[PDB]
RNA sequence: AGGACCGAACCGACUAAUGUUGAAAAAUUAGCGGAUGACUUGUGGCUGGGGGUGAAAGGCCAAUCAAACCGGGAGAUAGCU
RNA sequence: CACAGGUGGUCAGGUAGAGAAUACCAAGGCGCUUGAGAGAACUCGGGUGAAGGAACUAGGCAAAAUGGUGCCGUAACUUC
RNA sequence: AAUUCCUUGUCGGGUAAGUUCCGACCUGCACGAAUGGCGUAAUGAUGGCCAGGCUGUCUCCACCCGAGACUCAGUGAAAUU
RNA sequence: GAUGUCGGCUCAUCACAUCCUGGGGCUGAAGUAGGUCCCAAGGGUAUGGCUGUUCGCCAUUUAAAGUGGUACGCGAGCUGGGUUUAGAACGUCGUGAGACAGUUCGGUCCCUAUCUGCCGUGGGCGCUGGAGAACUGAGGGGGGCUGCUCCUAGUACGAGAGGACCGGAGUGGACGCAUCACUGGUGUUCGGGUUGUCAUGCCAAUGGCACUGCCCGGUAGCUAAAUGCGGAAGAGAUAAGUGCUGAAAGCAUCUAAGCACGAAACUUGCCCCGAGAUGAGUUCUCCCUGACCCUUUAAGGGUCCUGAAGGAACGUUGAAGACGACGACGUUGAUAGGCCGGGUGUGUAAGCGCAGCGAUGCGUUGAGCUAACCGGUACUAAUGAACCGUGAGGCUUAACCUU
């Protein structure tokens, strides 16, 4: 799968800073709103990451106007501009399915001060 | 679920037609002690490949 | 028109500016050398046939190498041919790479089916399965009636029934070709394709247009 | 389907399955040859020789690590002591296979498998 | 994935709490509606002086589901519960005056830029 | 088993 | 105190599946009812065929019951096959 | 029948437990008299399941689910 | 109505839609007072209906773990004809 | 001396007196939308509430929710709710035993497939020397559905309301095919958490059992809900039908001679099988160039020498597979395992120190472990051979190469 390798590793984004699950992280979205382009931004937590290099993404949870949205973003797309750490939390277990079952004091995440 | 006429002789030969065993095709012969066995297998009194595998 | 035979790589996906992800199946074309051409005059219809790849010298069979030989071509995985239209003329040992494809925007794709072995009705028919409860006896996914009593006395030809499914050849029309990699020998088609990774493949123009 | 699959089953569930390769590995350590049906030992292949691949560094995490595996302390002393120094320059295939006919009791094909050094 | 019998919350405030799906519009042998989708529901519970009350007939499109909508570049966004926004019968145009919760890109038409337009996000 | 009236 | 309550042994047999040339001529598996009482159980005894016994289903009376089983009248009779 | 049935008493260990339930063990006794491979359909006994949740069906059949201690609290109807 | 033929009687409730269910009407084919009438707390492996929870019951099946099925060695049936 | 019922489920197949889609004639057909008749069977031709129901009514959909035959198709395929055994009760009839196309509650659905048929898959032989490949395509099968929106065009039409045909574009429903790149499911062969108990002498660390003990995540593979594609254009001959020229019949007339158009039907076009197509085809390569002996002297038998092409067998094995089969490889070798490196998944191993009375926390440390995956590596196992298969391939005639 050498080949496969070369396809993907020569459109592969190099700028991926460095995230775990349990970490509060912004990423920017291009929106199109007709001819002209925008950028959104969606802040939560990372509930659940996937490496498959070209194939990687991650999953991104927040309550937005007292809904509960989950977006998985694929790291690598263009779509996607920048990813920033605002606040990064200790978690034990790479996945965090278990917070959609929560909800304000009980969904808290302690802070990772490493 | 059940025959309803005694099948024959010949259909049943016919049948078993197919049943015939095939005889091994030939005997490898070990190289230094001289047995013949099965290719792949080792001899009755262990050797292998001109090798003394099995003590035995 | 004239199709070559590539090997499927494997599966990729393909990023576009616009942020659209395009799933690409990646074939590989190495140089593709015909081996003999097929006149009205001598065999009939007008056709080429072509090998790809190489193989180990110690297993091709004479019969088979004096073949190449006769092309002054070196042995391939296997022998495949093609149709030649009233416009298009080769020659034997002429070599033909993936850039045909540079003018092709649809291409066909062809190959083995990936073997699923002895396959029930509901999965190689999609028969609907009975009751899992309410009383059901030993009956829960059998293929049921068969039939329609004396007057006919028989089951018809053509009944679906479980079965062989899969391992055989299927064909796949009207693919886009998203790009065409010549300093490589690899051609891009958007979706999947018949086989699996490794497998022979049969790529030709798009006949449906 | 058993397509890119590994593992025979051996009409085993996987607790019988695990334990009696778990007694099967010993025996193959403390006896350098032991006589199995053919399929059984092709399988043992894929658990006794990463035990003697663990053996070849020597440390208290790997020793304890063995005696999960095997929950034999004879065993572990042998894998460590004496079976990790000899192999130490093989790389893999420190187990062989010969065929040695069928089993007279239910027809098995049966195959002697032993450690690569037993040369004495 | 909407079918029969399946419960959504409203996302506007015509009144109804929770709605009851009773048909997929659109094809014969239809069985899932997405978002952006027009359903035919029944309203289960709803507050009292609502301009909608329980019993009711309506049809209303899906603006959220727990599958989720799928976008072109493989990015997929679930939300955390089925909702809807009601519709009138005859004209198909939102009843409530005011949208709850987030909104999907995907009904970015001219038949329901009411609903984007009043909806808090995207 | 069966019945026929 | 209780023909009281929950629940094992014990005695029952409501549902489902399996089995239906069965492991078994009535069972197994998972649930289920009673479980200090009109309870259950060991040993021995008594009631005999137009009779017994029956909280009553024509149930049961040795895998047999709208009249048990064995022998006899008997080679009943059969305008039927 | 070397048959997944039936058959009355006596003895009653350890940890957890209200317990002769249940789990793992002691003493003690066993692995049930065809095996070896393969890992198709289908059947049997089980585990998990996206979104929906009785739309199944004669019928929520079957499955899933509830499940223990204390403490708070508990309606109509009651022969109290 | 365990009783009603006509009959899915008519009206109301429940459901988006109810030949069933609940309430009422009385035109009771063919209720009725110890072969008992009408009520009735509690009880029921009892009949009908509804709701919450719950789910592969289903939309629509997918995967997996075991015992058979399949192959090899040994033993070796049956109904039927 | 036995042909098992209503309905449901599953799976269907045919007819055309056609429900939708297609082509037309009339219309009391302006348009839109209908009415009626003709041709057309290629495809398609609802989910629910009540009831055992078919049916029917009702709710809501659809381009439409066609009518029938097939033992009122289909119980050695399922179900057993209804009828139609034994129990019991109501009303009713009878003095009574009992009885009721009256109503109520309860109530055993057996069969391991010999043959035909059908769905798959092999063996044998044949195709006239043998062998390895690629093909021609006689034949056969699969596929054939359709909505909505936009443009043409608010144009034709109409007083207005309303509102096109004919042609284009886009996006859907259902169905079918393929595949795992993505989103997910599973993942009792990968990590981790945790309850009870037992054991490894003990602490520590681990293992066994308890549905995988109960759980949380998960690689490969399989897979749909996931995402790619498909139905067609085009051609030929036509149905109903509309026409050209044109007589029999000075006219008329689509017809008798001669021409043109005309539909999802038909033959092709697209996809798959296919020379057992015994009518056994074609093309391209490869292999064999000896002695004799007998009489029943002929497509004769036999001995010696010879054993080619190739195949089979065995072994390592496969995203091939029930078994056969099929594909890869066998040292002149990456076929499988292991090994090395990497990637995934889990989430900071063990040991030791540092803090705390202690549970525990922190440091070493994104550590340790890591299945099927990726790229490599002969460390182990794929043996030197034997076995099968031969030695120039009948006759007649013809056309050539000839003497
Ligand atoms: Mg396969
Ligand atoms: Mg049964
Ligand atoms: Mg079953
Ligand atoms: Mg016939
Ligand atoms: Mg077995
Ligand atoms: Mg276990
Ligand atoms: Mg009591
Ligand atoms: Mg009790
Ligand atoms: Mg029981
Ligand atoms: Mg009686
Ligand atoms: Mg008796
Ligand atoms: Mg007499
Ligand atoms: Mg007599
Ligand atoms: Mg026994
Ligand atoms: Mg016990
Ligand atoms: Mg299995
Ligand atoms: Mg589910
Ligand atoms: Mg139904
Ligand atoms: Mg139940
Ligand atoms: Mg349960
Ligand atoms: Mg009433
Ligand atoms: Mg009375
Ligand atoms: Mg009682
Ligand atoms: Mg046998
Ligand atoms: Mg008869
Ligand atoms: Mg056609
Ligand atoms: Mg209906
Ligand atoms: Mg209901
Ligand atoms: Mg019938
Ligand atoms: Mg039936
Ligand atoms: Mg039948
Ligand atoms: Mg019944
Ligand atoms: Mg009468
Ligand atoms: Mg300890």
């Amino acid at each position: 799968s050498n080949i496969i390798k070369q396809l993907e590793q020569e459109q592969m984004k190099q700028d991926v800073p460095s995230f775990r699950p349990g970490d509060t992280v912004e990423v920017k979205v291009w929106v199109v709103e007709g001819s002209k382009k925008r950028l959104q931004a969606f802040e939560g937590v990372v509930i659940a990451i996937r490496n498959r290099g070209l194939h990687s993404a991650f999953t991104v949870r927040k309550i937005s106007n007292g809904e509960g949205v989950e977006r998985v973003f694929q790291t690598h797309s263009p779509v996607v501009d920048s990813i920033s750490v605002k606040r990064r939390g200790a978690v034990r277990k790479a996945k965090l399915y278990y917070l959609r079952e929560r909800t304000g004091k009980a969904a808290r995440i302690k802070e990772r001060l490493n | 679920a059940v025959q309803q006429n005694k099948p024959t002789r010949s259909k049943r030969g016919m049948r078993r037609s197919h049943d015939a065993l095939t005889a091994v095709t030939s005997l490898s012969v070990d190289k230094t002690s001289g047995e013949k066995h099965l290719r792949h297998h080792i001899t009755a009194d262990g050797y292998y490949r001109g090798r003394k595998v099995i003590a035995k | 028109m004239i199709g070559l035979v590539g090997k499927k790589v494997g599966m990729t996906r393909i990023f576009t500016e616009d942020g659209v992800s395009i799933p690409v199946t990646v074939i590989e074309v190495e140089a593709n050398r015909v081996t003999q051409v097929k006149d009205l005059a001598n065999d009939g219809y007008r056709a080429i046939q072509v090998t790809t790849g190489a193989k180990k010298a110690n297993r091709v069979t004479k019969p088979e190498a004096g073949h190449f030989a006769k092309a002054g071509v070196e042995a391939g995985r296997g022998l495949w041919e093609f149709r030649l239209a009233e416009g298009e003329e080769f020659t034997v040992g002429q070599s033909i790479s993936v850039e045909l494809f540079a003018d092709v925007k649809k291409v066909d794709v062809t190959g083995t089916s990936k073997g699923k072995g002895f396959a029930g009705t509901v999965k190689r028919w999609n028969f609907r399965t009975q009751d899992a409860t309410h009383g059901n006896s030993l009956s829960h996914r059998v293929p049921g009636s068969i039939g329609q009593n004396q007057t006919p006395g028989k089951v018809f030809k053509g009944k679906k029934m479980a079965g062989q499914m899969g391992n055989e050849r299927v064909t796949v029309q009207s693919l886009d070709v998203v790009r065409v990699d010549a300093e490589r020998n690899l051609l891009l088609v958007k979706g999947a394709v018949p086989g699996a990774t490794g497998s022979d493949l049969i790529v030709k123009p798009a006949v449906k247009a | 389907m058993r397509h890119r699959k590994s593992g025979r089953q051996l009409n085993r569930n996987s607790s019988h399955r695990q334990a009696m390769f778990r007694n099967m590995a010993g025996s193959l350590v403390r006896h350098e040859i032991i006589k199995t049906t053919l399929p059984k030992a092709k399988e043992l292949r894929r658990v006794v020789e990463p035990l003697i691949t663990l053996a070849k560094t020597d440390s208290v995490a790997n020793r304890r690590l063995a005696f999960a595996r095997t929950r034999d302390n004879e065993i572990v002393a042998k894998l460590f002591n004496e079976l990790g120094p000899r192999f130490a320059s093989r790389a893999g295939g420190y187990t062989r296979i010969l065929k040695c006919g069928f089993r007279a009791g239910d027809n098995a094909p049966m195959a002697y498998i032993e450690l690569v050094d037993r040369s004495e | 994935m909407i079918q029969e019998q399946t419960m959504l919350n409203v996302a506007d405030n015509s009144g109804a709490r929770r709605v009851m799906c009773i048909k997929v519009l659109g094809g014969s042998h239809r069985r899932y509606a997405g978002v952006g989708d027009i359903i035919k529901i029944t309203i289960k519970e709803a507050i009292p002086r609502g301009k909608v009350k329980k019993g009711d007939v309506l049809k209303a499109v899906v603006v959220r589901t727990k599958k989720g909508v799928r976008r072109p570049d493989g990015s997929v966004i679930r939300f955390d519960g089925n909702a809807c926004v009601l519709l009138n019968n005859n004209s198909e145009q939102p009843i409530g005056t005011r949208i709850f919760g987030p909104v999907t890109r995907e009904l970015r038409s001219e038949k329901f830029m009411k609903i984007i337009s009043l909806a808090p996000e995207v | 088993m069966f019945k026929a009236f």
